[PDB]
Protein backbone atom coordinates (compact mmCIF):
# COMPACT_ATOMS: atom_id res chain seq x y z
CA UNK A 1 0.00 0.00 0.00
CA UNK A 2 0.94 3.33 -0.68
CA UNK A 3 3.30 4.41 2.91
CA UNK A 4 3.22 8.05 4.12
CA UNK A 5 5.57 9.91 6.78
CA UNK A 6 4.56 10.80 10.04
CA UNK A 7 5.38 14.12 11.54
CA UNK A 8 7.07 13.56 15.07
CA UNK A 9 5.36 15.48 18.73
CA UNK A 10 7.70 18.99 19.22
CA UNK A 11 9.00 19.09 22.92
CA UNK B 1 17.64 19.87 -5.70
CA UNK B 2 17.74 18.26 -9.42
CA UNK B 3 15.79 14.69 -9.87
CA UNK B 4 13.70 12.79 -12.55
CA UNK B 5 11.06 12.89 -9.85
CA UNK B 6 9.66 14.51 -6.82
CA UNK B 7 6.91 13.37 -4.76
CA UNK B 8 5.77 14.54 -1.33
CA UNK B 9 4.19 11.03 0.81
CA UNK B 10 2.95 13.41 1.75
CA UNK B 11 1.99 17.47 2.20
CA UNK B 12 0.42 17.90 6.03
CA UNK B 13 -0.51 21.45 6.39
CA UNK B 14 -2.64 22.67 9.57
CA UNK B 15 -3.82 26.69 10.73
CA UNK B 16 -5.31 28.27 13.41
CA UNK B 17 -7.37 30.47 11.10
CA UNK B 18 -10.38 28.08 11.05
CA UNK B 19 -9.04 26.03 12.41
CA UNK B 20 -8.61 23.96 9.01
CA UNK B 21 -5.98 21.41 7.80
CA UNK B 22 -5.37 19.37 4.56
CA UNK B 23 -3.51 16.23 3.45
CA UNK B 24 -2.42 15.41 0.36
CA UNK B 25 -0.08 13.15 -1.45
CA UNK B 26 1.74 14.45 -4.24
CA UNK B 27 3.78 13.51 -7.34
CA UNK B 28 5.66 14.78 -9.67
CA UNK B 29 3.56 18.16 -9.05
CA UNK B 30 0.19 16.89 -9.26
CA UNK B 31 -2.59 15.75 -6.33
CA UNK B 32 -2.25 12.17 -6.15
CA UNK B 33 -5.74 12.18 -3.41
CA UNK B 34 -7.19 14.19 -0.25
CA UNK B 35 -8.35 12.96 2.86
CA UNK B 36 -11.41 14.62 3.44
CA UNK B 37 -10.55 15.29 7.27
CA UNK B 38 -14.46 15.51 8.47
CA UNK B 39 -15.84 13.01 6.64
CA UNK B 40 -12.58 10.56 7.08
CA UNK B 41 -11.70 9.17 3.63
CA UNK B 42 -9.80 8.93 1.24
CA UNK B 43 -10.37 10.36 -2.38
CA UNK B 44 -8.57 9.44 -5.01
CA UNK B 45 -7.71 12.10 -7.49
CA UNK B 46 -6.85 9.86 -10.36
CA UNK B 47 -8.76 7.08 -11.16
CA UNK B 48 -6.06 4.44 -12.07
CA UNK B 49 -4.93 4.98 -8.22
CA UNK B 50 -8.47 3.91 -6.96
CA UNK B 51 -7.14 0.43 -6.57
CA UNK B 52 -4.95 1.42 -3.50
CA UNK B 53 -6.17 1.68 -0.19
CA UNK B 54 -4.77 4.62 2.31
CA UNK B 55 -6.36 4.52 5.96
CA UNK B 56 -7.84 8.41 6.55
CA UNK B 57 -7.06 7.74 10.26
CA UNK B 58 -3.21 8.54 9.34
CA UNK B 59 -3.88 11.57 8.05
CA UNK B 60 -5.98 12.80 11.14
CA UNK B 61 -3.63 11.38 13.79
CA UNK B 62 -0.62 12.99 11.72
CA UNK B 63 -2.56 16.64 11.24
CA UNK B 64 -3.07 16.34 15.25
CA UNK B 65 0.68 16.44 15.82
CA UNK B 66 0.86 19.22 13.65
CA UNK B 67 -1.63 21.11 15.70
CA UNK B 68 0.06 20.62 18.80
CA UNK B 69 3.54 21.03 17.08
CA UNK B 70 2.10 24.32 15.70
CA UNK B 71 0.70 25.52 19.13
CA UNK B 72 4.13 24.81 20.62
CA UNK B 73 6.11 27.51 18.11
CA UNK B 74 3.31 29.98 18.22
CA UNK B 75 4.31 30.57 21.76
CA UNK B 76 8.36 29.97 21.10
CA UNK B 77 8.00 32.38 17.96
CA UNK B 78 5.95 35.07 20.18
CA UNK B 79 3.18 34.92 18.37
CA UNK B 80 4.97 35.55 14.83
CA UNK B 81 2.02 35.26 12.71
CA UNK B 82 2.44 34.48 8.93
CA UNK B 83 3.12 37.29 5.97
CA UNK B 84 0.15 38.03 3.35
CA UNK B 85 2.12 37.48 0.09
CA UNK B 86 0.62 39.05 -2.91
CA UNK B 87 -1.12 35.63 -5.19
CA UNK B 88 -0.66 35.97 -8.85
CA UNK B 89 -3.80 35.11 -10.86
CA UNK B 90 -4.12 33.73 -14.69
CA UNK B 91 -7.23 32.22 -16.50
CA UNK B 92 -6.96 30.59 -19.71
CA UNK B 93 -9.12 27.59 -21.08
CA UNK B 94 -7.66 24.02 -21.11
CA UNK B 95 -8.17 23.35 -24.87
CA UNK B 96 -8.28 25.85 -27.89
CA UNK B 97 -11.95 28.10 -27.97
CA UNK B 98 -14.25 26.98 -30.84
CA UNK B 99 -17.62 28.32 -30.11
CA UNK B 100 -20.37 25.27 -29.56
CA UNK B 101 -17.53 22.52 -28.33
CA UNK B 102 -17.35 22.54 -24.81
CA UNK B 103 -14.47 23.54 -23.12
CA UNK B 104 -13.26 24.11 -19.38
CA UNK B 105 -12.09 27.44 -17.84
CA UNK B 106 -8.69 27.25 -15.67
CA UNK B 107 -8.20 29.80 -12.92
CA UNK B 108 -4.97 29.34 -12.04
CA UNK B 109 -3.87 30.72 -8.36
CA UNK B 110 -0.04 31.08 -8.11
CA UNK B 111 2.15 32.57 -5.13
CA UNK B 112 -0.84 32.08 -2.11
CA UNK B 113 0.15 32.48 1.41
CA UNK B 114 -1.14 31.37 3.92
CA UNK B 115 -3.14 29.46 2.49
CA UNK B 116 -6.71 31.06 2.75
CA UNK B 117 -8.60 31.90 -0.34
CA UNK B 118 -11.33 32.64 -2.12
CA UNK B 119 -12.27 31.77 -5.47
CA UNK B 120 -15.40 32.02 -7.37
CA UNK B 121 -16.53 32.67 -10.91
CA UNK B 122 -19.02 35.74 -12.25
CA UNK B 123 -20.59 35.79 -15.95
CA UNK B 124 -22.11 39.11 -16.74
CA UNK B 125 -21.41 40.48 -13.22
CA UNK B 126 -23.81 37.50 -11.75
CA UNK B 127 -22.16 34.74 -9.67
CA UNK B 128 -21.89 31.12 -11.06
CA UNK B 129 -21.97 27.93 -9.77
CA UNK B 130 -22.93 25.22 -11.56
CA UNK B 131 -19.85 23.39 -13.13
CA UNK B 132 -17.30 25.15 -11.10
CA UNK B 133 -14.77 22.80 -9.22
CA UNK B 134 -11.09 23.48 -7.70
CA UNK B 135 -7.90 21.21 -6.77
CA UNK B 136 -6.89 21.15 -3.02
CA UNK B 137 -3.94 23.87 -1.89
CA UNK B 138 -0.72 22.44 -4.06
CA UNK B 139 2.50 22.73 -2.63
CA UNK B 140 5.30 24.64 -3.82
CA UNK B 141 9.37 24.55 -2.88
CA UNK B 142 9.34 28.12 -1.01
CA UNK B 143 6.32 26.53 0.88
CA UNK B 144 3.70 29.16 -0.40
CA UNK B 145 0.65 27.21 -2.67
CA UNK B 146 -1.36 27.33 -5.86
CA UNK B 147 -4.98 26.65 -6.36
CA UNK B 148 -6.67 26.14 -9.76
CA UNK B 149 -10.19 26.32 -10.26
CA UNK B 150 -12.39 25.03 -12.73
CA UNK B 151 -15.55 26.03 -14.93
CA UNK B 152 -17.37 23.71 -17.46
CA UNK B 153 -18.96 25.81 -20.08
CA UNK B 154 -19.72 26.04 -23.66
CA UNK B 155 -18.32 28.82 -25.72
CA UNK B 156 -21.01 31.71 -27.10
CA UNK B 157 -20.31 34.56 -28.49
CA UNK B 158 -22.32 36.82 -25.98
CA UNK B 159 -20.84 35.35 -22.64
CA UNK B 160 -17.84 36.11 -20.97
CA UNK B 161 -16.61 35.48 -17.32
CA UNK B 162 -14.16 36.61 -14.40
CA UNK B 163 -12.15 34.80 -11.53
CA UNK B 164 -12.54 36.46 -8.85
CA UNK B 165 -10.48 35.80 -6.14
CA UNK B 166 -10.47 37.11 -2.16
CA UNK B 167 -7.02 37.28 -0.34
CA UNK B 168 -5.19 38.83 2.16
CA UNK B 169 -2.89 39.95 0.33
CA UNK B 170 -5.38 41.60 -2.15
CA UNK B 171 -6.75 45.41 -0.94
CA UNK B 172 -9.76 44.60 -3.20
CA UNK B 173 -10.86 41.16 -4.30
CA UNK B 174 -9.16 40.13 -8.19
CA UNK B 175 -11.08 40.04 -11.07
CA UNK B 176 -9.24 38.47 -14.11
CA UNK B 177 -11.51 38.25 -16.87
CA UNK B 178 -11.78 35.57 -19.96
CA UNK B 179 -13.54 36.60 -23.34
CA UNK B 180 -14.03 33.88 -25.99
CA UNK B 181 -13.70 36.42 -28.75
CA UNK C 1 -6.77 41.54 8.65
CA UNK C 2 -6.93 38.06 10.52
CA UNK C 3 -4.39 36.67 11.57
CA UNK C 4 -3.12 33.25 11.09
CA UNK C 5 -0.40 30.52 12.30
CA UNK C 6 0.59 27.99 9.57
CA UNK C 7 2.71 24.70 10.43
CA UNK C 8 3.58 22.29 7.10
CA UNK C 9 5.00 19.12 7.30
CA UNK C 10 6.04 17.47 4.00
CA UNK C 11 7.69 14.04 4.03
CA UNK C 12 9.90 14.26 0.45
CA UNK C 13 11.48 11.46 -1.57
CA UNK C 14 13.92 12.67 -4.80
CA UNK C 15 14.36 10.03 -7.11
CA UNK C 16 17.31 10.06 -10.19
CA UNK C 17 17.69 7.63 -12.79
CA UNK C 18 14.82 4.85 -11.61
CA UNK C 19 16.02 4.17 -8.23
CA UNK C 20 19.22 4.11 -8.47
CA UNK C 21 19.85 7.66 -6.80
CA UNK C 22 16.99 8.44 -4.35
CA UNK C 23 16.92 10.98 -1.60
CA UNK C 24 14.24 11.64 1.47
CA UNK C 25 13.87 14.94 2.96
CA UNK C 26 11.60 15.99 5.51
CA UNK C 27 10.91 19.23 6.23
CA UNK C 28 8.85 20.78 9.04
CA UNK C 29 7.76 24.55 8.69
CA UNK C 30 6.70 27.21 10.64
CA UNK C 31 4.34 29.71 8.62
CA UNK C 32 6.99 30.08 5.81
CA UNK C 33 10.17 29.00 7.53
CA UNK C 34 11.48 25.41 7.18
CA UNK C 35 13.20 24.57 10.71
CA UNK C 36 13.73 21.12 11.34
CA UNK C 37 14.83 18.74 8.35
CA UNK C 38 15.99 15.29 7.94
CA UNK C 39 17.86 14.41 4.89
CA UNK C 40 19.13 10.82 3.87
CA UNK C 41 22.22 12.25 2.67
CA UNK C 42 23.01 13.68 6.64
CA UNK C 43 20.86 10.98 8.26
CA UNK C 44 20.29 12.81 11.59
CA UNK C 45 18.00 15.58 12.50
CA UNK C 46 19.23 18.74 11.47
CA UNK C 47 18.01 22.14 12.70
CA UNK C 48 17.50 24.82 9.64
CA UNK C 49 16.87 28.09 11.68
CA UNK C 50 16.98 28.74 15.73
CA UNK C 51 13.34 27.46 15.98
CA UNK C 52 13.80 23.86 15.02
CA UNK C 53 16.54 23.28 17.37
CA UNK C 54 14.51 22.11 20.56
CA UNK C 55 12.87 19.67 18.03
CA UNK C 56 16.43 18.32 16.57
CA UNK C 57 17.65 17.51 19.68
CA UNK C 58 14.88 15.54 21.16
CA UNK C 59 14.20 13.86 17.71
CA UNK C 60 17.98 12.99 17.48
CA UNK C 61 17.70 11.55 21.15
CA UNK C 62 15.64 8.86 20.51
CA UNK C 63 17.35 5.98 18.69
CA UNK C 64 14.19 4.22 17.50
CA UNK C 65 12.87 7.33 15.71
CA UNK C 66 16.32 7.83 13.96
CA UNK C 67 16.34 3.78 13.35
CA UNK C 68 12.99 4.86 11.75
CA UNK C 69 13.56 7.28 9.52
CA UNK C 70 17.25 6.06 8.16
CA UNK C 71 15.37 3.27 6.78
CA UNK C 72 12.41 5.35 5.23
CA UNK C 73 14.29 6.11 1.74
CA UNK C 74 13.33 2.32 1.38
CA UNK C 75 10.33 2.02 3.35
CA UNK C 76 8.83 4.64 1.81
CA UNK C 77 10.43 5.98 -1.10
CA UNK C 78 11.84 3.36 -2.98
CA UNK C 79 8.57 0.81 -2.05
CA UNK C 80 6.06 3.80 -3.21
CA UNK C 81 8.34 4.25 -6.01
CA UNK C 82 7.07 0.24 -7.37
CA UNK C 83 3.54 1.23 -7.38
CA UNK C 84 4.49 4.92 -9.10
CA UNK C 85 6.17 2.54 -11.71
CA UNK C 86 2.57 0.91 -12.58
CA UNK C 87 0.30 4.00 -12.52
CA UNK C 88 1.84 7.63 -12.51
CA UNK C 89 4.95 6.57 -14.75
CA UNK C 90 2.33 4.84 -17.02
CA UNK C 91 0.20 7.25 -17.42
CA UNK C 92 -0.32 8.20 -21.35
CA UNK C 93 -2.41 11.42 -22.85
CA UNK C 94 -1.55 11.71 -26.00
CA UNK C 95 -1.30 15.62 -27.19
CA UNK C 96 -4.26 17.26 -28.90
CA UNK C 97 -2.21 19.49 -31.62
CA UNK C 98 -3.84 22.45 -33.82
CA UNK C 99 -2.67 25.72 -35.16
CA UNK C 100 -4.47 28.72 -35.65
CA UNK C 101 -3.24 31.98 -36.86
CA UNK C 102 -3.46 35.22 -34.27
CA UNK C 103 -2.37 37.14 -38.94
CA UNK C 104 1.48 36.79 -39.47
CA UNK C 105 1.53 35.20 -35.90
CA UNK C 106 0.78 31.09 -35.77
CA UNK C 107 -0.23 29.41 -32.57
CA UNK C 108 0.99 25.90 -32.71
CA UNK C 109 -1.57 25.04 -29.18
CA UNK C 110 -0.40 21.50 -27.87
CA UNK C 111 -2.91 20.61 -25.16
CA UNK C 112 -3.82 17.79 -23.20
CA UNK C 113 -0.72 16.05 -22.97
CA UNK C 114 0.94 13.70 -19.91
CA UNK C 115 3.72 12.99 -18.74
CA UNK C 116 5.73 16.38 -19.25
CA UNK C 117 8.60 16.15 -21.45
CA UNK C 118 7.49 17.05 -24.95
CA UNK C 119 9.51 19.25 -28.25
CA UNK C 120 7.43 20.98 -30.10
CA UNK C 121 9.40 22.66 -33.38
CA UNK C 122 8.02 24.86 -36.52
CA UNK C 123 8.77 24.24 -40.07
CA UNK C 124 8.84 26.51 -42.98
CA UNK C 125 8.82 23.76 -45.78
CA UNK C 126 11.94 21.86 -44.57
CA UNK C 127 13.74 24.23 -42.42
CA UNK C 128 13.35 24.39 -38.81
CA UNK C 129 12.48 27.79 -37.31
CA UNK C 130 14.25 29.69 -34.31
CA UNK C 131 14.28 33.02 -34.87
CA UNK C 132 11.03 34.52 -34.58
CA UNK C 133 9.69 31.41 -32.84
CA UNK C 134 8.29 31.96 -28.65
CA UNK C 135 6.81 29.60 -26.30
CA UNK C 136 4.81 29.69 -23.09
CA UNK C 137 6.29 28.26 -20.10
CA UNK C 138 4.43 24.42 -19.70
CA UNK C 139 1.19 24.85 -18.45
CA UNK C 140 0.18 22.60 -15.81
CA UNK C 141 -3.82 22.08 -15.67
CA UNK C 142 -3.75 20.80 -12.17
CA UNK C 143 -5.55 17.98 -13.59
CA UNK C 144 -2.98 15.50 -14.43
CA UNK C 145 -2.35 16.88 -17.97
CA UNK C 146 -0.40 19.90 -19.44
CA UNK C 147 -0.68 22.35 -22.35
CA UNK C 148 2.02 24.51 -24.68
CA UNK C 149 1.51 26.99 -26.79
CA UNK C 150 4.54 27.73 -29.61
CA UNK C 151 3.86 30.91 -31.88
CA UNK C 152 5.67 31.52 -34.88
CA UNK C 153 6.26 35.37 -36.36
CA UNK C 154 5.86 34.82 -40.31
CA UNK C 155 5.69 36.84 -43.23
CA UNK C 156 4.19 34.08 -45.49
CA UNK C 157 5.08 33.80 -49.59
CA UNK C 158 3.18 32.22 -52.16
CA UNK C 159 3.17 28.00 -51.56
CA UNK C 160 4.73 28.41 -48.34
CA UNK C 161 4.09 25.30 -46.35
CA UNK C 162 4.49 25.72 -42.34
CA UNK C 163 4.06 22.80 -40.04
CA UNK C 164 4.01 22.08 -36.17
CA UNK C 165 5.82 19.05 -34.93
CA UNK C 166 4.91 17.32 -31.77
CA UNK C 167 7.29 14.54 -30.13
CA UNK C 168 6.12 12.70 -27.10
CA UNK C 169 6.35 9.54 -25.08
CA UNK C 170 2.62 8.64 -25.72
CA UNK C 171 3.07 8.93 -29.36
CA UNK C 172 4.21 6.38 -31.47
CA UNK C 173 5.28 8.21 -34.41
CA UNK C 174 5.47 12.69 -34.14
CA UNK C 175 2.63 14.48 -34.99
CA UNK C 176 2.79 16.69 -37.42
CA UNK C 177 -0.09 19.51 -38.56
CA UNK C 178 0.08 21.82 -41.63
CA UNK C 179 -0.99 25.21 -41.87
CA UNK C 180 -0.89 26.93 -45.66
CA UNK C 181 -2.25 30.23 -46.74
C1 LIG D 1 -13.81 34.01 2.22
O1 LIG D 1 -15.19 34.20 2.52
C2 LIG D 1 -15.52 33.99 3.90
C3 LIG D 1 -17.03 34.13 4.01
O2 LIG D 1 -17.46 35.35 3.43
C4 LIG D 1 -14.77 34.97 4.79
O3 LIG D 1 -15.06 34.64 6.14
C5 LIG D 1 -15.17 35.79 6.99
O4 LIG D 1 -13.93 36.06 7.63
C6 LIG D 1 -13.97 37.20 8.50
C7 LIG D 1 -12.55 37.46 8.96
O5 LIG D 1 -11.98 36.30 9.53
C8 LIG D 1 -14.92 36.91 9.65
O6 LIG D 1 -14.96 38.02 10.54
C9 LIG D 1 -16.31 36.62 9.09
O7 LIG D 1 -17.19 36.23 10.14
C10 LIG D 1 -16.25 35.50 8.05
N1 LIG D 1 -17.55 35.33 7.42
C11 LIG D 1 -18.22 34.18 7.44
C12 LIG D 1 -19.55 34.18 6.74
O8 LIG D 1 -17.78 33.18 8.00
C13 LIG D 1 -13.27 34.86 4.53
O9 LIG D 1 -12.56 35.88 5.23
C14 LIG D 1 -12.96 34.99 3.04
N2 LIG D 1 -11.54 34.77 2.80
C15 LIG D 1 -10.72 35.70 2.29
C16 LIG D 1 -9.29 35.29 2.11
O10 LIG D 1 -11.13 36.81 1.98
C1 LIG E 1 21.48 4.12 -13.61
O1 LIG E 1 21.33 3.08 -12.69
C2 LIG E 1 21.64 1.80 -13.25
C3 LIG E 1 21.22 0.77 -12.22
O2 LIG E 1 19.83 0.51 -12.29
C4 LIG E 1 23.12 1.75 -13.63
O3 LIG E 1 23.38 0.53 -14.32
C5 LIG E 1 24.19 -0.39 -13.55
O4 LIG E 1 25.56 0.03 -13.49
C6 LIG E 1 26.39 -0.84 -12.70
C7 LIG E 1 27.75 -0.19 -12.62
O5 LIG E 1 27.84 0.65 -11.47
C8 LIG E 1 26.42 -2.23 -13.35
O6 LIG E 1 27.22 -3.12 -12.59
C9 LIG E 1 25.00 -2.77 -13.47
O7 LIG E 1 25.03 -4.01 -14.16
C10 LIG E 1 24.11 -1.78 -14.20
N1 LIG E 1 22.73 -2.25 -14.23
C11 LIG E 1 21.95 -2.17 -15.31
C12 LIG E 1 20.55 -2.71 -15.15
O8 LIG E 1 22.34 -1.69 -16.37
C13 LIG E 1 23.47 2.91 -14.56
O9 LIG E 1 24.88 2.99 -14.74
C14 LIG E 1 22.95 4.25 -14.01
N2 LIG E 1 23.11 5.30 -15.01
C15 LIG E 1 23.45 6.55 -14.70
C16 LIG E 1 23.57 7.50 -15.85
O10 LIG E 1 23.65 6.91 -13.54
Amino acid sequence: QPMPMPELPYP
Amino acid sequence: IVADHVASYGVNLYQSYGPSGQYTHEFDGDEQFYVDLGRKETVWSLPVLRQFRFDPQFALTNIAVLKHNLNSLIKRSNSTAATNEVPEVTVFSKSPVTLGQPNILICLVDNIFPPVVNITWLSNGHSVTEGVSETSFLSKSDHSFFKISYLTLLPSAEESYDCKVEHWGLDKPLLKHWEPE
Amino acid sequence: SPEDFVYQFKGMCYFTNGTERVRLVSRSIYNREEIVRFDSDVGEFRAVTLLGLPAAEYWNSQKDILERKRAAVDRVCRHNYQLELRTTLQRRVEPTVTISPSHNLLVCSVTDFYPAQIKVRWFRNDQEETAGVVSTPLIRNGDWTFQILVMLEMTPQRGDVYTCHVEHPSLQSPITVEWRA
